[PDB]
RNA sequence: UCAUGGAGAGUUCGAUCCUGGCUCAGGAUGAACGCUGGCGGCAUGCUUAACACAUGCAAGUCGGACGGGAAGUGUUUCCAGUGGCGGACGGGUGAGUAACGCGUAAGAACCUGCCCUUGGGAGGGGAACAACAGCUGGAAACGGCUGCUAAUACCCCGUAGGCUGAGAAGCAAAAGGAGGAAUCCGCCCGAGGAGGGGCUCGCGUCUGAUUAGCUAGUUGGUGAGGUAAUAGCUUACCAAGGCGAUGAUCAGUAGCUGGUCCGAGAGGAUGAUCAGCCACACUGGGACUGAGACACGGCCCAGACUCCUACGGGAGGCAGCAGUGGGGAAUUUUCCGCAAUGGGCGAAAGCCUGACGGAGCAAUGCCGCGUGGAGGCAGAAGGCCCACGGGUCGUGAACUUCUUUUCCCGGAGAAGAAGCAAUGACGGUAUCCGGGGAAUAAGCAUCGGCUAACUCUGUGCCAGCAGCCGCGGUAAGACAGAGGAUGCAAGCGUUAUCCGGAAUGAUUGGGCGUAAAGCGUCUGUAGGUGGCUUUUUAAGUCCGCCGUCAAAUCCCAGGGCUCAACCCUGGACAG
C-alpha cells in the first residue's frame, strides 16, 4: 500500500521517533473533508532524525507493541 | 485437503445439488474458493466446469463417493 | 375466496359490472327510492374504482396488492400493465371466449378441471397466460357439451384482438397482450393506480 | 447550524418514541393482580363512575387499570391481564383489563362486536 | 431519453393567518390476547431465567497393528485390554467482549497429521507395561502386592542433501501388516503446494464531561531468557517516556457482518430462522497430549448445587435433541430413518451419526383454492322502517337444472437411487381413474370528522365509548340492541415494538426583531474558511485497466414445481 508521510514529533527515545500523520478524511453524514490525526511510533537504528523532520512509514516486522514500522525517507519530488 | 463435494440447495423433497470443493472441515452448507459444477438427480442437465475440475484434482482434492461417480459418467479423468 | 353473494347489489352500488355476474341489466323491478343527491366524497370515488375493478374480475383484494406491487415493478404505464396482469388472467380468457356465461362461471368452470393448456391440465383460475397459447376443453367436454352451451348463448360480443376462437374445436389462442383499447372494462386508470399510492 | 464544526460536532437526536406505557416493558400485556377495585370519577367535562382496578403486575410495577364492559366480575385478589391504552378522562389510569381472558369474565349480553370483550357466539 | 418516487386530516381561536405539540391514515413483526376457523404448498416455532434439570439417545471405529479369551465345531463370528486416527469437526447459546473481537484492505517473523507432487532410506539388538493367573481391600466407585506376556507400544548402537556453530567439529531415523506371488496399505528423514490456522498494521466499529487527567512493565533501549514466530511475552539495568478536550481513563450498554424492515432519496432502526467470524460450556482457575484445545458430552483443584451410600466415601454437568419443573402474555413430539447428503474409522465388508433427511401439533407467517355455476313468475311467508301509499332485506332465499376443486367410498401408483444387481424412514404418501352427491364448509371489525358505511328502539351527564377532537342531562347518524350498509376474508380486530407521515434534529431539508432561540460587549489561542497572476508535484478530484467486497438476499432475464409462494441457472450497475 502507500507509505505513511509525515511530521517527526519528539524524539527523546533511543532508536524511537513519534511521528504526526495528517489524513483527510470524508465525514460520513456531512460531506466535508475532516482531518484526523493519529501518531506512531517508527523505528531507526540510524536514528537520523530529529525533531521537526517528516518521513515515511512502512510496514515492517513488529519491533515493540508500538514500535511497527520503520521511515527511511521520502522521495521528494516537490 | 478440500474435498469436492455436494451440498443440498433446494426446497423440501427437491435435491437440487452443487458440486462444491470446499475444504473438507467444514459443515456440508458452507463457503468455497469456486463453485464447480451442478447436479440434479430428478431430472435435468449437470454442468460440470472440466478445468476447475482438473485444477483441484490436478491440485488434490479427492471427491467423496458420488461425485467421483459423476466423475467417472464423462470422461473427465486425465492424468496431465 | 369468491365473495359468492348478492350482486345486483354492486351493481346499483358500482354502476354496471360488464359481462361479471350478468349481462342482464340491473334494477329490473327496483330502485324506487335512495336519492344520491350529488355528495359523494373522493375516497369514495377512487374506492368504487377499486371495487369496480375487484368485483369485475373476482379476485382477493390482497391479491390486488400483489398485482399492484408487480405492476409498479414492471417497466412502463402501470395503470394499463395492471390491465394486463389481469386481462391475461385465466378465467377472464375463458369468460372473454364465452366458454361460460359468467366471470364465476369461468372460475367454477376450471376449478373442476374442465381445461387443458398446451394440453396439460390446469386447475387454478389465477394463472396468468402468455403470448401463443392454446386454451382448450376437456377429453370428456365433447361428451358433456356445456361449453357448447355457453359457445351457444354467447357470440352477441365478438372477441377482442388477442383471441382465436376455433368453432368445432373449441380452440382459442391469444396471438399478444391484450391493447388497453383492447380491454373491455371502461375505467380511469389513473384513478386506481392514485389510490394504491398510499399502500 | 453550519456543515462545518457546528454539526460535525453534533445536531443533536431526538430522544425516542417515548413509551406510552411504562409496565408492560416487555411485550403487548402482561398478566395482573387485583389489589383494589375502586371507582373514580373523571375530570370536569364528563360525569361518570368510571370502575378501575388498581392492580400489581407481574413485571414489578403497580398501576391502576381501568376495566371496560358493562358487568365485572374483580372482586379482591383476583387475577386479569392488563393491556396499553390511555384512557384519557382519568388521570393516572394509563392501561385497560382484557375481557374474557383468565378470571375476568365477559361481559354479559353483547352482541355487537364481541372480540373486543371476549364473549363467545349467541346462535 | 431518464424518470416508476414524496398525498393529507383533526385539535389552540368569536373567527383568520402562523409557529408548535399531540393523535390518525401506510408498512413490518420470531409476536401476544380476543372472536371465528375448510384444505393445500412452502417457511417459522423460549424474544423471558447463560434457571435448575428426571429418563433415553446425541462419538465412534479399526481383529488387514498385537496379545489373550468365548460362542459356534478345518472353518467363522465376537470381544474388555495395549495400540492407530477420530473425540479441536459437526451441534447449541449470546453471558461477556466497545476490542485487530468483527468487517474490509495490506504485510512478514511462523506452524501444519490427514491431501497431492517429489528426493532418499528401513540393519542390529534389548527391557517391560496392561491384559491374564493368584492373594486381597471395598456396599458400590475403584483398587493394591505377587509373578508372566506381545506389538505399527518403549529404549540403545550405526547410517542421514537436516540441524547447531564463524569454521573446527559434532548431533539425529525407521514398522511392520495383507497376499502364493504380483503388489498394496503403511513407516522415517527431507523439499514444495493446496487448504487450515497463529500473528501484525491502515481505515470503519454505541452513548455519557453532572467521568479530566490516566499509565510505572507503564512507553522506549540493551542484555539474559521464552514462544511454532515477531513482541514487555518475561526478567535485571538504563532512558522518561506513552495516551488525551478530535474525549484518554472511568461508568453504562452491545456479540459482529453479509443482511432484515422502512424511507422517494439521503439514510433511520435492527442483527430470529439462512450464512461467515468470535466467545462460552455449572461458577471460577490450571495445565496435560496431539499437527491442532487450555478442549460442551476430556483430566486435576477450588466454590455452589442435586443424586447414591451399607455413613467410610462416591457420582454429575441439556446454553445437543426430544422432555419435565419454574419464570412468562408465549413458543411443539420423551417420533421414524441412516434411503440421500455430509462427516469419522476401516484394505474392503460395514459400523456409528437427535448433524441431516422426514413425520406430528400450532392460521405463527407468505402464497394458492373452496364454501357453489346458470336460471329464478317478480307471486307468496317473515324482519325492520315508513308522510300507512309503500320501501328494503331480495334473485337473496324457496324452487329447476349443470358440475365435484374439496368430502366420502373404492382401485392403480411414482421418481427421489448412485448403469453390477440389490438398496426408501418418507409411504402405499404425491399423482391419476371410477361411483354417489350441492352436497361438508363465513366470519370479524366499522358506520360523528380523518374514514367507505345510517336509520330506528331503549337509556337520560346514568350505563357507558373513545386513536385525537370529544359524545352522553328525553326524540343521541358517537353508549346498548335490531335492521341495513361498509371494508376485509379464513381470517378479522385490539395491544406492544420499529420506521414512515415528521422538513418534529434540517447534508439533501428548518430557524433565532416580536412566536422556543444572538453570549452584555470586546481581545485573542487551538481550529475553520480565505484576494489576483504565473510555474511545479498530484494528496483530494476525474478517466481507463486490474484485484477484491464469500455463498444466500435485493434488481434484470430465463427455467422448474398445474400458477404463485418457493426453488434453481446466468448476468450486472452502483458503491
Amino acid at each position: 500500500m502507500r507509505s505513511m508521510q509525515g511530521k517527526v514529533i519528539c524524539a527523546t527515545n533511543d532508536k524511537t521517533v513519534n511521528v504526526e500523520v495528517v489524513r483527510l478524511a470524508p465525514h460520513p453524514k456531512y460531506k466535508r473533508r475532516v482531518r484526523k490525526k493519529k501518531k506512531y511510533q517508527a523505528h531507526d537504528p540510524d536514528n537520523q532524525f530529529k525533531v521537526g523532520d517528516w518521513v515515511q512509514l512502512d510496514k515492517c516486522r513488529p519491533i515493540s507493541k508500538t514500535k511497527t514500522f520503520l521511515a527511511v525517507a521520502p522521495e521528494g519530488r516537490q | 485437503m478440500v474435498k469436492l463435494r455436494l451440498k443440498r440447495c433446494g426446497r423440501k423433497q427437491r435435491a437440487v445439488y452443487r458440486i462444491v470443493a470446499i475444504d473438507v472441515r467444514s459443515r456440508r452448507e458452507g463457503r468455497d474458493l469456486q463453485k464447480v459444477g451442478f447436479y440434479d438427480p430428478i431430472k435435468s442437465q449437470t454442468y460440470l466446469n472440466v478445468p476447475a475440475i482438473l485444477d483441484f484434482l490436478e491440485k488434490g482434492a479427492q471427491p467423496t463417493e458420488t461425485v467421483y461417480d459423476i466423475l467417472k459418467r464423462a470422461e473427465v479423468f486425465k492424468e496431465f | 375466496s369468491r365473495y359468492r353473494g348478492p350482486r345486483f347489489k354492486k351493481i346499483r352500488r358500482l354502476g354496471a359490472l360488464p359481462g361479471l355476474t350478468n349481462k342482464r341489466p340491473r334494477a329490473g323491478s327496483d330502485l324506487r327510492n335512495q336519492s344520491r343527491s350529488g355528495k359523494r366524497s373522493q375516497y369514495r370515488i377512487r374506492l368504487e374504482e377499486k371495487q369496480k375493478l375487484r368485483f369485475h374480475y373476482g379476485i382477493t383484494e390482497r391479491q390486488l396488492l400483489k398485482y399492484v406491487r408487480i405492476a409498479r415493478k414492471a417497466k412502463g404505464s402501470t395503470g394499463q400493465v395492471l390491465l394486463q396482469l389481469l386481462e391475461m388472467r385465466l378465467d377472464n380468457i375463458l369468460f372473454r371466449l364465452g366458454m361460460a356465461p359468467t366471470i364465476p362461471g369461468a372460475r367454477q368452470l376450471v376449478n373442476h378441471r374442465h381445461i387443458l393448456v398446451n394440453g396439460r391440465i390446469v386447475d387454478i383460475p389465477s394463472y396468468r397466460c402468455k403470448p401463443q397459447d392454446t386454451i382448450m376443453a376437456r377429453d370428456e367436454q365433447k361428451s358433456i357439451a356445456l361449453i357448447q352451451n355457453s359457445l351457444d348463448l354467447s357470440p352477441r360480443e365478438e372477441l377482442p384482438k388477442h383471441l382465436t376462437l376455433n368453432p368445432f374445436p373449441y380452440k382459442g389462442l391469444v396471438n399478444q397482450i391484450i391493447d388497453s383499447k383492447w380491454v373491455g372494462l371502461k375505467i380511469n386508470e389513473l384513478l386506481v393506480v392514485e389510490y394504491y399510492s398510499r399502500q | 447550524m453550519p456543515t462545518i464544526k457546528q454539526l460535525i460536532r453534533n445536531t443533536r437526536q431526538p430522544i425516542r418514541n417515548v413509551t406510552k406505557s411504562p409496565a408492560l416493558r416487555g411485550c403487548p400485556q402482561r398478566r395482573g393482580t387485583c389489589t383494589r377495585v375502586y371507582t373514580i370519577t373523571p375530570k370536569k367535562p364528563n360525569s361518570a363512575l368510571r370502575k378501575v382496578a388498581r392492580v400489581r403486575l407481574t413485571s414489578g410495577f403497580e398501576i391502576t387499570a381501568y376495566i371496560p364492559g358493562i358487568g365485572h366480575n374483580l372482586q379482591e385478589h383476583s387475577v386479569v391481564l392488563v393491556r396499553g391504552g390511555r384512557v384519557k378522562d382519568l388521570p393516572g389510569v394509563r392501561y385497560h383489563i382484557v375481557r374474557g381472558t383468565l378470571d375476568a369474565v365477559g361481559v354479559k349480553d353483547r352482541q355487537q362486536g364481541r372480540s373486543k370483550y371476549g364473549v363467545k357466539k349467541p346462535k
